[PDB]
């Protein structure tokens, strides 16, 4: 349902 | 919703939770920490679909590459296409694709290398052989690109050149079952492999992981780069579960070279792009190496749908590495059919060169030490 995503520096990038 | 230009690199993140994990993140809730070093990705991105880095012939030519953190596998940059006005969320990631031939990019991976590990040869000055030569077991000459033949020449020179005799020789001289053995270590497989692989990546399945893609390339020479180590490669760093549960993924690798082979490797690599078919790459500043390759079309394919003298190929790939980052390219067109031609034989190569300008550029680029049990000698590398 909700699913967050992170890039190498730890800040979001996408929610899904 | 998320951006475009991570469309790529999400696709296999949720692919490898769920190969990790077993559950879908698009199904299940949690936050998943990945390798992703967005501002390289965003820079890849700019390449791709803008006029700043790269002068392209034409807006459907297509480019795929991965790029991967030489010490850990960790896939820091994969953008699969470009220009793609149809916005279908988590499409055909063409950079994990292992449907288009690597040509000439196999022959450091299943030729050279293995005979260097196995010591069939002793040295990059080893006289290898360029003449007339059939398939092993067959009637079928190996043509080289020009349907000419150098020669004696060093082992170096050969690669460098690119040449097609000495790679099916060589691949002759280490077998197929060591050569196979020896591309499994590198993450490389195929159902059943044949002599003319020491020239393509050309597989019978690729439904899974049989073949090349810029991913498994990417990852393969990685291992060069780094003393001859494989890692798989590593999209997901750390996944928090709904429930409060963590699972944090290390990345171990596997000795699938000795350090002396992949000085050599290296060594050899370097020529290409100073004196050799990968000079659209070459950086003075900057230790790197890499191999070419060109693709060709099929008998019935030359026949029947491409009418033209010049130089064509449906694909054209680069294959390079630092002492920190490893990056394959993909070049060439949705239908095979359609050849690259005269400046768009070039991209790979410039799209690699301006990639690891960006990723290189104010670090002090280290050089490769010669590792004990090799020595210099004039232009080239000898064993003990
Ligand atoms: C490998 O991909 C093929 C083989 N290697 C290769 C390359 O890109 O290294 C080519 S292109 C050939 C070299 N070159 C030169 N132009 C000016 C002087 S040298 C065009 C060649 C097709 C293998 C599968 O045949
Ligand atoms: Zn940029
Ligand atoms: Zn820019
Ligand atoms: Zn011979
Ligand atoms: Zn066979």
């Amino acid at each position: 349902t909700s699913s967050k995503i992170y890039d190498n520096k730890n800040q979001l990038i996408a929610d899904l | 919703n998320y951006p475009a230009y991570m469309d790529n690199y999400l696709k296999e993140v949720i692919n490898q939770v769920e190969e990790e994990t077993g559950y879908n993140l698009l199904t299940t809730g949690m936050d998943v920490y990945t390798n992703v070093d967005q501002e390289a990705q965003k820079h890849l991105w700019d390449i791709y679909n803008t006029d700043e880095y790269v002068a392209y012939p034409d807006d459907e030519l297509q480019v795929a590459s991965t790029i991967v953190d030489v010490s850990n596998g960790k896939v820091i940059a994969q953008l699969g296409a470009r220009h793609q006005s149809s916005n279908v969320s988590f499409g055909i990631n063409q950079a994990v694709e292992t449907n288009r031939d690597w040509g000439s990019t196999m022959k450091p991976i299943t030729d050279y290398a293995p005979a260097l590990e196995y010591g069939v040869y002793d040295s990059t000055a080893t006289i290898v052989h360029d003449e007339p030569y059939n398939y092993p077991g067959t009637n079928t000459p190996v043509y080289n690109w020009d349907r000419g033949y150098f020669g004696n020449i060093t082992l170096q020179y050969a690669l460098q050149q690119s040449r097609n005799v000495p790679a099916v020789e060589t691949l002759n001289k280490v077998g197929l079952n060591r050569a196979k053995t020896f591309l499994n270590g590198l993450g490389i497989d195929y159902p059943s492999i044949h002599y003319s692989n020491a020239i393509s990546s050309n597989t019978t399945e690729s439904d899974k992981k049989y073949g090349a893609s810029s991913e498994k390339m990417a990852a393969a020479y990685a291992a060069f780069a780094n003393g001859g180590t494989y890692y798989k490669p590593m999209y997901i760093h750390k996944v928090v579960f709904s429930d409060g549960s963590e699972k944090e993924f290390s990345n171990v690798g596997t000795r699938a070279m000795k350090e002396t082979t992949a000085y050599m490797m290296t060594d050899m690599m370097k020529t290409v792009l100073s004196y050799g078919t990968g000079q659209n790459a070459y950086l003075a500043w900057l230790p790197q190496a890499g191999k070419t390759g060109t693709s060709n079309y099929t008998d019935e394919e030359i026949e029947n749908h491409i009418k033209t003298s010049q130089f064509v190929a449906p694909d054209e790939l680069f294959a390079g590495y630092t002492r920190k980052y490893s990056m394959a390219v993909w070049t060439g067109y949705s239908n095979r059919l359609t050849p690259l031609v005269g400046n768009g034989l070039t991209v790979a190569a410039k799209v690699y060169r301006s990639m690891m300008t960006y990723l290189s550029e104010g670090s002090n680029p280290e050089d490769w030490n010669i590792p004990e049990g090799l020595y210099r000698n004039g232009e080239f590398v000898f064993k003990n």
